[PDB]
């Protein structure tokens, strides 16, 4: 669609690679209106940050804090 | 690292009741002096020359645009489900369309003046159906990419490649602006340049309307064209975005692009509205 019309409030440049399963605290799915697969980390730091989705430690990462908080 | 997000939360939370309100502000005058014009040919005078043809197209289209509007607004308040593949297409087609028959005019009134070329109300009508489907095939890259998905309207960009933001923003930026421009500034200057060494008394008020019509068009499309030819040169990678230039980029995109929907309310003053014909009493004169 057009500009005026969009839900699409994040966008990532980069991705974090590996490290660690316990800093986080809590994380966002990424809106649908971006149209970018993309995982948002909040850290216990309240940091953001950019996660592939389709990644190995990614799907480990969900599940801890999905089972936890 | 510096992998961090860039948020664009507040950008969007702050241009939504603006853009709320020019959508609502548009609706308003667009629909009911499209509709006017519409009623006001259709009854006080059927279809006496191709501009009247045209002109009805013209308030069709606008009409067909703003009708859309309503559902945007809808759209941005709890982010219904309502299909947006329609939506977008009808958006997209009347604009274009609205751009086309906004060039016919320009093209038929020059064939008319200098080359001394006439066409009737079939012709017209044809050229119309010609220029509807055109409108819709040079639309097409713009809404069937746009799909539905978690009630969002979204254009899945990781299945399209690289170059297609790109093309899209070129194809807008010459085929919307552009060609458009350039061709009712041609004509309507070949138009003036004659009408101003004519036999007929008051030529003025001719080029005046011409001039304020090309005018208008470059005041309310131009900011937008421009934002998007340097969103463009960000995606093009010709220039460094950093996160608060793309914030800034955002928030012009969206104003501007708010901005130039109200040029179809201003269509019905520009053509139809304008008054009494200046331009028959020098088709008159130019038939000697
Ligand atoms: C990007 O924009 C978002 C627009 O609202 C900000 O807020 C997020 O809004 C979501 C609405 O779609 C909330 O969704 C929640 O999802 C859970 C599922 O886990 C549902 O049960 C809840 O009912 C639903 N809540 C609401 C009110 O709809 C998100 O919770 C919410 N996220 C946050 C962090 O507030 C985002 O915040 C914004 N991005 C950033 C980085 O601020």
């Amino acid at each position: 669609q057009h500009h005026g019309v969009t839900k699409c409030n994040i966008t990532c440049s980069k991705m974090t690679s590996k490290i660690p399963v316990a800093l986080l605290i809590h994380y966002q799915q990424n809106q649908a209106s971006c149209g970018k697969r993309a995982i948002i980390l909040e850290t216990r730091q309240h940091r953001l940050f950019c996660a592939d989705p389709k990644e190995q430690w990614v799907k480990d990462a969900m599940q801890h804090l999905d089972r936890q908080a | 690292e510096d992998a961090t997000p860039c948020v664009f939360t507040d950008v969007l939370n702050q241009s939504k009741p603006v853009t709320l309100f020019l959508y609502g502000v548009v609706f308003l005058f667009g629909s009911i002096g499209n509709f006017l014009v519409i009623f006001t040919i259709t009854w006080r005078r059927r279809i006496q020359c191709s501009g009247d043809v045209y002109f009805i197209n013209l308030a069709a289209a606008d009409l067909l645009f703003v009708c859309t509007l309503p559902l945007w607004m809808q759209y941005l308040l709890d982010h219904a489900s309502v299909p947006c593949t329609l939506l977008t297409a009808c958006f997209y087609v009347a604009m274009f369309a609205s751009l086309c028959f906004i060039t016919e005019i320009a093209l038929d009134r020059y064939y008319a003046i200098v080359y001394m070329r006439y066409r009737p109300v079939k012709q017209a009508c044809l050229f119309s159906i010609f220029w509807w489907i055109f409108a819709v095939i040079i639309a097409i890259p713009h809404f069937m990419v746009v799909t539905k998905k978690d009630n969002q309207c979204m254009t899945d960009y990781d299945y399209l490649e690289v170059s297609y933001p790109i093309i899209l923003n070129v194809e807008l930026m010459l085929g919307a602006f552009v060609i458009p421009l350039s061709v009712i500034s041609y004509c309507y200057y070949r138009i003036s340049r004659i009408v101003a060494v004519s036999q007929s008394r008051h030529k003025g008020r001719i080029v005046r309307v011409l001039i304020a019509v090309v005018l208008v068009f470059i005041i309310f499309w131009l900011p937008y064209h421009l934002t998007l030819f340097v969103d463009t040169l960000k995606l093009l990678k010709w220039i460094s975005s950093s996160c608060e230039f793309e914030r800034s980029l955002k928030r012009a995109l969206i104003l501007t692009e708010s901005l130039a929907f109200c040029h179809c309310c201003l269509n019905p003053l520009l053509y139809v509205f304008v008054g009494t014909k200046f331009r028959q009493e020098l088709h008159c004169l130019l038939a000697e």
